């Protein structure tokens, strides 16, 4: 199925050094089986969570998630260095996966 | 010295003996599991550093996944066992190869045999890592060929 | 850690009689020795006073060769000095140091002897 | 990949040092300088060999931060595991610690006496603190450390004229190493206690 | 660590097959789950359908089906067959595995290089 | 029982330790507190957690009581032992003693005062006793333990206020355990230097 | 006997180098007697908390009129004794057991293999306890089965 | 060789199989080196005297040939590879010998059983010296009757 | 060597520990009072054990053995270790150095308080000493008793009252034994982790 | 250690057998390399040969040859017998070996015994 | 089969405690399979210095020798007692086994 997610809407910009709070709505009760990716201008996309909270290999302790049960959430410690990107949340418990639309982390004027 | 930790003897895989690690614990590796007969030569003490290793990722499951949160660092249990878990000579013997040049063990890429059409994985040796990354794998051949003949040499037990 | 402070010095006019204490830790008193050393202002750290686990020899050095006691005691975990009859050679910041590398030398303490 | 006797197959696998940061410290080191021990997930160390110094009184008071308590009090261990471990140290003059103020700092004055550049006599404050650090941080110790050698590993000379700790929160550490736990147990293992490991150890 | 370059025919108009060509190095070509996943601008991420071994190749069920997606296990280099390309398939293709054997991870991912369809 | 592969049946033994009675102390627990250790057989120690004070505080005398070597002062070596092997003891006034009067009384500070640190921090004069408590009392010490297995090793804080020592003699103690000299071998273990020189054969 | 109590054989059935408990020292109970294999092992591994309960057991024996026979409770003795009897690693480690609630034994109880053929005995492991009493012989079987084909392997030597 | 310091380089001129010495490291005899099972030995022991000198020994010809000694005897270099190369407690374990008590070991020299008909050899124990010169060859007979036996025991591995 | 069991013959080796040379010092005794720690082929140590003494000051300068630039190291780094092994040692009286000139030299006064091990604690610069500096001499140990009772033995003393280590570069001495580290080895195993002043 | 003793004819007549006897005390006989060395007034020494085992028993090649040096298995003892004998022969004999095992050292020398040529 | 044995002809005394030269040149093709032999008045020689130039069992260490292809030095460091005694030099890398004319180690008066 198509298994649709609508995430932060357009747009979750966030000043250096600050908080964010990346989510990822599932519609049917996929329970734990979801990932996070993330991908720059340039380079190809990178995962950064799997799982549901589990770290990713050379990936730092900022990055973290919580689970709601449909309400996913990724949370970020404190932005550092170039880490403003755009990411992705997958899930993979039916067979057709399907990725997220894709929300931008613009940079705070 | 000596009279340390034997192992947890977990039930992951279907079995009561034997022990294994998660994918989140290995890098850049899927979730990988021994057998229990391949594990029994750490459950014997030695000085390889492998089995060290296990009994350094034993304690923590068990002083994390069925303990209680005393979350100030929890430093102060580590120097009850600090004999007790890694193996004190092998370590320092180890130090001793990192400044002569020798291929030294820092406890990372592990190398081991693995029989595809039975799961009779040897226990791993330590890939020992010079100042130019690790060896290229032929620097040592000879090495993993015993571990291969003594393979066979313990094929006659099992048969 | 718990490095071994000392506090019972002070100025004082001479021919006082003024004790001095020095406490540890790291549960190593009762085997590892100890050393006292006075640094007067001018030149490095010299030999004071030395004892080694229970009381066994326990002089000076010959620049003193007995102005005071020194005498441990296993439980309560403390040495004290009781000094008499100061002179102003003996003006320097001391220090309360053990043998093993268990621990530290005190953070100082400074005896000034003058009648004025 | 490649076959060996054809019967059996080589296979790889890496341990990740990170789950062990609940029970036990953790060592990494970034580029030439500047290793850590990262204990948990929330506080860290700092070990940087530079040639500047952060340091300006000659004084190290340690008794009277602890009764305050200005400190986590995880970290200080590991500079008390650190500082005895040190061989034949046996002057403090050189030492210097600023606990006060929360904020956990010491610093070792290096062979100023020209004692580590003009020539390496090693029996001053030149290679206790070395040869701590290098067991303290396995992070490839020899160039991050400026190792050298086998040339008397006794006296082991350097150009950086001061040690400076700090209490550094997060900037994306462990560069050029994974961290290791192998670094700090060795120095602790090594301590324990070292009074009798008698008896029929083998 | 795996490294994976992959290239295409960026030279495609309208209704011919398509046929990447990911290039495997330093690793076997059994016991992995290679997949094929695309970027197309205006719309977000389809998982086209992974091929392990020689045998399960399953292709996106129900959304296009038909992919006929090979290995070729001779030179670690498989490669695709698209059928039917229409104006919205213009997108950038990769190739990409997981931890050596699984589903869920994705890890080792390729360069990426861009479709268009031109005529 | 159930008989092993046939041929072998398995039996089980439990050991007496009162053999060891006029050799070595033997250290139980009655039900939930009372901690005992006896020797000479007419005679033992009463370590005893309640809240209540019983000694008059400070001026703890010891060198008064150097006038007897044995008989009501073998089971003093014991106190030492306890004493001595106590991690991270700073403070004198942290402990008081009654031994005029002809009987042992020691009481000690269980930080009675908690605000000093305002919460179980480390560093309080009577952070080791309670570490070094189960040790001497092993007996399944489940006494100062707040269910599970692992709870708080280091730097426990009980709701206890005081430890004291007396010379209790005979009411038919050690109910909920066995006698065991284990633990007092282990902390005697740790804080003396001895030699076994061949005897018998090798 | 380097560091060991060397344990002085009692003659018990005849002279097959074992020692012999009597009744007033295990609790309901009665005479029983070791020999060759039993003490001669406690020599190699000292993992045994038998063979060092025996030291104990052995050397208060002897104590009483032997190396010296006061009445004053003998504290001064093995107080420059106490590691040739017991290996105080060994006794710390069952308190590492003990915290972290993996089943330790308390040097009460102990368990062994005895078949009726030839009536030779095993030497007796500790039985871990953990607060729920002992164990009910159900969740370390599998060591007795080792011990039961230790036995069998120990059989070839004696054929 | 013994799986010690610099990897495959613990032979004398080619033995692949073991650690092959020379005459000028032996006194009074000519190219006697082992190899095979004899030499693997040390690992599983670890703990006896000649393991303990054959590693002094490597630690030698391997700290010659590199670390570049510019005639400074190199006294630094063992100032903290005592415990990685012999068995500090070994030592110590001897101390508790040689004061007034049975004949002791200083590691001069060392016997062990040869085969003269295909080329087996078992690993050495060093021959036990007292105030009186070496021993007579039969105050230790039944020691060397276990190892000789002990050498059918490993044949029937082989077979 | 003798013919056991038939099928397995004896045999005997011995190691000739004369290469361990520039890598660790080697002990030796020649006879009843000399000890030598051959370091290299070029310099070495003795220790002369004899009724007369040869320090005529009641000054040891330690820091001068470093401070001066003195006799090539290589002799140092084993005259520390010895010291410092010492158990229970807080007798600094007796002991008194040379090291003025190049030519160093460390004596000790044993037991000069009456000698006789006192009554029951041992513990006079007397235990202390000969047990640790025995160990050097590891090969051989039989001079006396010790009245050691049912626990440690650590009384073992003579009736020799200096202890030298002179700068000899010697004869080719070492006639009743051969060169081993053994002696030097368990020296540097024990208590040599802390240099306060010792 | 390996003790030696020789004792030999000591009176000689010009032309006749010659015989010595080398003792060998303690030691086995076989795999050792026994040899016969003499020292002669006004020249150097001369290896006159070796006996090992049974079969190879190199006589001094080209220099004499004729020696017929034998080695007797009953009693550890092995002899020697010259003939033709010079005046030049008048010299001091020894019997030596190896470490046990080999060609090149004479390490454990005798003490050996002077014969002279007389009439 | 004669390997010529010129051994520093007549004579190389030197004085007490000082340096020796001893010398012995090869004229055929020996290599580095030349021993040492040193005998005293009486009794018989013993090896001093075996293969080329290292020590043999026992010896003192000033005992050293020097390898040049085809000129063999004997080398005394710091001579002591009565080392004055006669030497020679042997050849075995052939099997004539030959022995040389050897050199006698005269005393300073
Ligand atoms: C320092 O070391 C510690 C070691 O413990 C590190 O923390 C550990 O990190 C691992 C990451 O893999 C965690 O494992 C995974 O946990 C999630 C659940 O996550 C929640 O619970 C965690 C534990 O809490 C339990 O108990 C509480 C009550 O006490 C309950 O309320 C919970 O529900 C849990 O039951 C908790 O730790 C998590 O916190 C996360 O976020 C914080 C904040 O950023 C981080 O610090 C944490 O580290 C952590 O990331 C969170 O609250 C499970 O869902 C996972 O399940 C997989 O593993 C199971 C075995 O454990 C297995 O049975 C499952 O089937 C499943 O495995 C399968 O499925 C997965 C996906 O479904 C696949 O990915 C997998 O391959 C397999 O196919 C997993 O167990 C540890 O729980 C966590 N431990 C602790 C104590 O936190 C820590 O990160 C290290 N820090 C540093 C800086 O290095
Ligand atoms: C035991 O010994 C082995 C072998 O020495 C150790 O293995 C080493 O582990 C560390 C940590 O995992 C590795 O360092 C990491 O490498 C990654 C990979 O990046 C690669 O590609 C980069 C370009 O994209 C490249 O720049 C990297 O470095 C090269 O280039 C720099 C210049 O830029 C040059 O200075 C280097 O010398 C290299 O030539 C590298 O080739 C790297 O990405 C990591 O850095 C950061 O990565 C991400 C980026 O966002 C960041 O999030 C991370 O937090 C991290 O900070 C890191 O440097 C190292 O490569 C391994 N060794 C080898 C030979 O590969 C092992 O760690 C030892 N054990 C233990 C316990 O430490
Ligand atoms: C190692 O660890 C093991 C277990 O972990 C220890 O084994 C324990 O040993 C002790 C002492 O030997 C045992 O206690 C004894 O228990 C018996 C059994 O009696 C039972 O039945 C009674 C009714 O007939 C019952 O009353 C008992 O107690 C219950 O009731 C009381 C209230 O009265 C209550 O407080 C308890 O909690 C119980 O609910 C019990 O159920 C008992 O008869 C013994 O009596 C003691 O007291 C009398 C008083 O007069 C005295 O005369 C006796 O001589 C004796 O002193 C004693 O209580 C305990 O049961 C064992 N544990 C298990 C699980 O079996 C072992 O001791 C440890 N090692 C060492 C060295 O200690
Ligand atoms: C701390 O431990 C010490 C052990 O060191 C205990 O002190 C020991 O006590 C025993 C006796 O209690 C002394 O030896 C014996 O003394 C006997 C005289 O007393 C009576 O003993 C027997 C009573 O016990 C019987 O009944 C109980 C049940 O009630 C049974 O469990 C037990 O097995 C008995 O069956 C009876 O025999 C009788 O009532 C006696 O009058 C002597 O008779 C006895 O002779 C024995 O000698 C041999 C060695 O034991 C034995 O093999 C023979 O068969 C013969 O029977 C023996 O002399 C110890 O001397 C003494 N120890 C020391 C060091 O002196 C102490 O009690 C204990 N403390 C506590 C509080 O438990
Ligand atoms: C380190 O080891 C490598 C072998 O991989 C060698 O080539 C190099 O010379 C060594 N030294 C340095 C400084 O890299
Ligand atoms: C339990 O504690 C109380 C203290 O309130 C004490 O009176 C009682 O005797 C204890 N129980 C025992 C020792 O069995
Ligand atoms: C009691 O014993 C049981 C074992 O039966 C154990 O699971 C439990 O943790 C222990 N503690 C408590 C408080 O039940
Ligand atoms: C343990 O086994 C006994 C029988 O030996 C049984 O009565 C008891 O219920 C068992 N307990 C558990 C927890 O299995
Ligand atoms: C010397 O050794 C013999 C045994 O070889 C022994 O009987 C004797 O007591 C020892 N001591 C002396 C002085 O002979
Ligand atoms: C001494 O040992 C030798 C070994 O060769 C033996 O022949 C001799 O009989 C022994 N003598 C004594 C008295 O033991």
């Amino acid at each position: 199925d198509e298994i649709v997610l609508t995430q932060s809407p357009a747009t979750l910009s966030v000043s250096p050094g600050g908080r964010a709070s990346l989510s990822c709505r599932a519609s049917q009760s996929i329970g734990d089986k979801l990932s996070w990716y993330q991908q720059k201008p340039g380079q190809a996309p990178r995962l950064v969570i799997y799982g549901a909270y589990t770290r990713a290999t050379d990936i730092s302790p900022r990055f973290s998630g919580s689970r709601s049960g449909t309400d996913f959430n990724l949370t970020i410690s404190r932005m550092q260095s170039g880490d403003f990107a755009v990411y992705f949340c997958q899930q993979y418990e039916n067979w057709p996966r399907t990725f997220g639309q894709g929300t931008k982390l613009e940079i705070k004027r | 010295g000596t009279f340390t930790w034997t192992l947890s003897d977990s039930e992951g895989k279907d079995t009561p003996g034997g022990y294994c690690l998660t994918r989140w614990m290995l890098i850049e590796a899927e979730l990988k599991c021994f057998g229990n007969t391949a594990v029994a030569k750490c459950n014997e003490k030695h000085d390889e550093e492998f089995c060290d290793m296990l009994r350094l990722f034993d304690f923590n499951k068990q002083a994390i996944q069925r303990c209680k949160a005393p979350a100030q660092m929890s430093i102060q249990l580590i120097n009850k066992a600090v004999n007790a878990l890694i193996n004190d000579q092998l370590i320092m013997k180890n130090h001793l190869r990192d400044i002569m040049g020798i291929p030294y063990c820092n406890y990372s890429k592990y190398w081991y045999l693995n029989h595809t059409t039975t799961g009779r994985t040897s226990l791993p040796k330590c890939w020992l890592v010079s100042n130019g990354s690790y060896l290229n794998e032929t620097h040592f051949s000879d090495d993993i060929e015993q571990q291969a003949d003594n393979m066979i040499t313990e094929m006659l037990q099992k048969e | 850690a718990w490095q071994l402070v000392e506090s019972g010095g002070g100025s004082v006019q001479p021919g006082g009689s003024l004790t001095l204490t020095c406490q540890a830790s790291k549960s190593t008193f009762s085997t590892s020795g100890m050393r006292w050393e006075r640094q007067a202002q001018g030149k490095g750290v010299e030999f004071v006073a030395d004892i080694s686990s229970d009381s066994t020899r326990k002089w000076y050095s010959d620049s003193v060769k007995g102005r005071f006691t020194i005498s441990r005691s296993n439980w309560w975990r403390t040495v004290t000095l009781q000094m008499n009859d100061l002179k102003p050679e003996d003006t320097a910041r001391y220090y309360c140091k053990d043998l093993e590398s268990h621990h530290l030398r005190g953070q100082g303490t400074q005896v000034t002897v003058s009648s004025s | 990949t490649s076959l060996y006797k054809g019967v059996y197959e080589l296979q790889t696998l890496e341990l990740n040092m990170e789950t062990l940061n609940m029970t036990m410290p953790l060592s990494c080191t970034k580029n030439n300088s500047h290793h850590y021990i990262m204990v948990g997930n929330e506080t860290g160390l700092e070990l940087t060999l530079t040639n500047t110094s952060i340091i300006n009184h000659k004084f190290c008071n340690l008794s009277d931060a602890h009764k305050k308590n200005l400190y986590d009090h995880a970290l200080m261990s590991i500079i008390s595991t650190f500082h005895l471990s040190i061989p034949n140290f046996n002057q403090y003059e050189a030492m210097s610690c600023d606990f006060n103020g929360g904020k956990i700092s010491v610093q070792y004055n290096l062979s100023h006496s020209y004692a580590g550049d003009a020539a390496n006599h090693c029996g001053t404050v030149a290679n206790g603190v070395l040869q701590t650090f290098m067991r303290m941080a396995w992070g490839g110790s020899y160039i991050a450390l400026d190792s050298g050698g086998c040339g008397n590993w006794d006296c082991i000379m350097t150009s950086y004229q001061y040690l400076i700790i700090q209490n550094t929160t997060w900037e994306d550490h462990c560069q050029f190493s994974r961290p290791s736990p192998i670094g700090y147990l060795g120095l602790l293992s090594q301590r324990t206690r070292d009074i009798y490991i008698s008896r029929r150890r083998r | 660590q795996v490294q994976l370059q992959e290239s295409g025919p960026g030279l495609v108009k309208p209704s011919e097959t398509l046929s990447l060509t990911c290039s495997i190095s330093g690793v076997s070509t059994r016991n992995y789950y290679w997949s094929w996943i695309r970027q197309s601008p205006g719309k977000g991420l389809e998982w086209i359908g992974y091929i392990f071994n020689i045998g399960t190749t399953n292709y996106n069920p129900s959304l296009k089906s038909r992919l006929t997606i090979s290995v070729d296990t001779s030179k670690n280099q498989f490669s695709l067959k698209i059928t039917s390309v229409t104006a919205a398939d213009t997108a950038v293709y990769y190739c990409a595995s997981g931890f050596e054997y699984g589903d869920y991870t994705f890890d080792y991912w390729g360069q990426g290089t861009p479709v268009t369809v031109s005529s």
